[PDB]
RNA sequence: GCAGUCAAGCGUUCAUAGCGACAUUGCUUUUUGAUUCUUCGAUGUCGGCUCUUCCUAUCAUACCGAAGCAGAAUUCGGUAAGCGUUGGAUUGUUCACCCACUAAUAGGGAACGUGAGCUGGGUUUAGACCGUCGUGAGACAGGUUAGUUUUACCCUACUGAU
C-alpha cells in the first residue's frame, strides 16, 4: 500500500523482514538490496515489520554501483520465494527475492525488468506493470 | 450569488455572539457573564471575531 | 426573602376555555386542544371572574417565584396555540450548493428530507411531531413555514430542522449556509 | 517539574487569537537535597528481557468549542485512558543522540514493580596491567582484563480438578 499505491491488495504470506537482502530485479545498475522498514506496518514489541508481494519498501544497496549506496532509497517488490495463497485457491512462490527501485511517487528509476513479475504487484502499482516483463 | 439580505440572518445564530475567554464557549453578545460552571460563571467575555 | 405571596392574572378569552384539576392544565378551543402537566412547580391555581385565573404561591422564596411568572407564561403562551396558533417561517441560506428539503412519508413518519447540504451525499431526515405541519411559502423562493398548534412542539421541531444542518469542521463565519428561523409569527394572518 | 491570578508591553493598527515582563498564590513526591524514625543475630544493591494492573498533568483515535480558522495544514482549550504508544545502530547503561515506519511513537506509580522469574554487561572482595600521589606498605567517582550467584516436598493468593 502506501501513497500513490492506488487500488487494494488482499493480505499475503509475510516473508520478508527487516535485514532480508533482495536481488536487484531492475536494470538500475544495483545487485541486492538491502530492506530496513516497510511501508504500513504494525506496532507490536519484538516484531519486525515484514515485507511481501507488491509491497513498496526502501532499501539501501549493499553491493553495488557506488552513489547508489550510503543512502536510503524505495524499492517495490516483484518477488517473494515465499508460499502464499491466492483467492483462486494456489499455493505459489518463486525461486528468489526480487525488487526494483522506484522513488516513492511510484515510477521506477531503471528501464527494464529481467525475470517473472507477480501480477499481484503489477496490478496494484502502474507503473511496475508498465516496465514489467514476464507476468506470472 | 451573495444575497446580503440573508448574511444578517445567517449571522445572526454564528458570528453575532461572545466568547469566555477561559472556557471558550458561545455566548449570546448581551450576556453579562458565562452560564458553564467549568469556567465559573466568569465576568469578561471577548466578542466574536469578525471575519478577516 | 420567603415573600409572602406572589400573583400573576391569566385573561381567557371568551373563544376558548381552560380546565383546571390539582395541576393538570387543559385548553378546549376552536383550534383544537392542549394538556400540560404542571406538578412539577408546585404552583396554585384560582378561579375568580371565569376570565380570570389567578396563580398563587405562599411562602415561596427568589429562586420558586422566579417559576411562578414561568408558570403564567407557558400557560398563557399556549392559549395563543390555542387560539391563535404558531407559525415559524424558516429560509434556506447556501453559497454555491442548492439545498433541496422535502416531505417524506416512511412507515407514517414524516421525516423531512435535506438533500444536497454542502454538496453533502448523506441524507438528512427531521420526524414531524403531533400538531405540527409543514407548508411551503408562496411566491417566495426556498423560504420553508412550520404551522402547529402547540408551543414547544413546534418550535423544538423548528429548532431540530436547523440543529440537522450543520457544517463539520470548517469556519463557521465564512460558510453562512445552513438553515435558520426568520420570523417568528401566529397562524392567524390578521394576529 | 506542574498550574493560576494581576498586568506594562509584543502581536501592522488590539491586553489577553497566541504570547507576555516586574511581582505574587499554590500543586506534585517519578529529580536532587536535608532529616535520621524502622532495619547492621543480616527484608539480596544498577540495568536489560518477560508480564499484570493502576493514575493522568491526552501523544494518536471519539465528539465539540476559539483563532490574526477563506480551503489544506496548524495552534489553544473541554468530557474523556475505552483503546493504541514501535523496529534498529552506539553505550552496561538510567539518560542521551541519530536511522525508519506509523494515527502516535505521552509522562508515570506499584519496596526508584518484577533475581527461591532470568542475565551478570556495570558498580563491589580476592589475581593482574598503566597514569598520578607516597621513601615505603599502599591510595585514587581514575582507565582495562578474569572473576562459584543456592532451597519450595509448607500456608495463603492465583490457575485447573474432585
Amino acid at each position: 500500500s502506501g501513497n500513490g499505491a492506488q487500488g487494494t491488495k488482499f493480505r499475503i504470506s509475510l516473508g520478508l523482514p527487516v535485514g532480508a537482502i533482495m536481488n536487484c530485479a531492475d536494470n538500475s545498475g544495483a545487485r541486492n538490496l538491502y530492506i530496513i522498514a516497510v511501508k504500513g506496518s504494525g506496532s507490536r514489541l519484538n516484531r519486525l515489520p515484514a515485507a511481501s508481494l507488491g509491497d513498496m519498501v526502501m532499501a539501501t544497496v549493499k553491493k553495488g554501483k557506488p552513489e547508489l549506496r550510503k543512502k536510503v532509497m524505495p524499492a517495490i517488490v516483484v518477488r517473494q520465494a515465499k508460499s502464499w495463497r491466492r483467492r483462486d485457491g494456489v499455493f505459489l512462490y518463486f525461486e528468489d527475492n526480487a525488487g526494483v527501485i522506484a522513488n516513492p511517487k511510484g515510477e521506477m528509476k531503471g528501464s527494464a525488468i529481467t525475470g517473472p513479475v507477480g501480477k499481484e504487484c503489477a496490478d496494484l502499482w502502474p507503473r511496475v506493470a508498465s516496465n514489467s516483463g514476464v507476468v506470472v | 450569488i451573495i444575497e446580503p439580505s440573508l448574511k444578517a440572518l445567517a449571522s445572526k445564530y454564528n458570528c453575532d455572539k461572545s466568547v469566555c475567554r477561559k472556557c471558550y464557549a458561545r455566548l449570546p453578545p448581551r450576556a453579562t457573564n458565562c452560564r458553564k460552571r467549568k469556567c465559573g460563571h466568569t465576568n469578561q467575555l471577548r466578542p466574536k471575531k469578525k471575519l478577516k | 426573602m420567603k415573600y409572602i405571596q406572589t400573583e400573576q392574572q391569566i385573561e381567557v378569552p371568551e373563544g376558548v376555555t381552560v380546565s383546571i384539576k390539582s395541576r393538570i392544565v387543559k385548553v378546549v378551543g376552536p383550534r383544537g386542544t392542549l394538556t400540560k402537566n404542571l406538578k412539577h412547580i408546585d404552583v396554585t391555581f384560582t378561579k375568580v371572574n371565569n376570565q380570570l385565573i389567578k396563580v398563587a404561591v405562599h411562602n415561596g422564596g427568589r429562586k420558586h417565584v422566579a417559576a411562578l411568572r414561568t408558570v403564567k407564561s407557558l400557560v398563557d403562551n399556549m392559549i395563543t396555540g390555542v387560539t391563535k396558533g404558531y407559525k415559524y417561517k424558516m429560509r434556506y441560506v447556501y453559497a454555491h450548493f442548492p439545498i433541496n428539503v422535502n416531505i417524506v412519508e416512511k412507515d407514517g413518519a414524516k421525516f423531512i428530507e435535506v438533500r444536497n447540504f454542502l454538496g453533502d451525499k448523506k441524507i438528512r431526515n427531521v420526524p414531524v411531531r403531533d400538531g405540527v405541519t409543514i407548508e411551503f411559502s408562496t411566491n417566495v423562493k426556498d423560504e420553508i413555514v412550520l404551522s402547529g398548534n402547540s408551543v414547544e412542539d413546534v418550535s423544538q421541531n423548528a429548532a431540530d430542522l436547523q440543529q440537522i444542518c450543520r457544517v463539520r469542521n470548517k469556519d463557521i463565519r465564512k460558510f453562512l449556509d445552513g438553515i435558520y428561523v426568520s420570523h417568528k409569527g401566529f397562524i392567524t394572518e390578521d394576529l
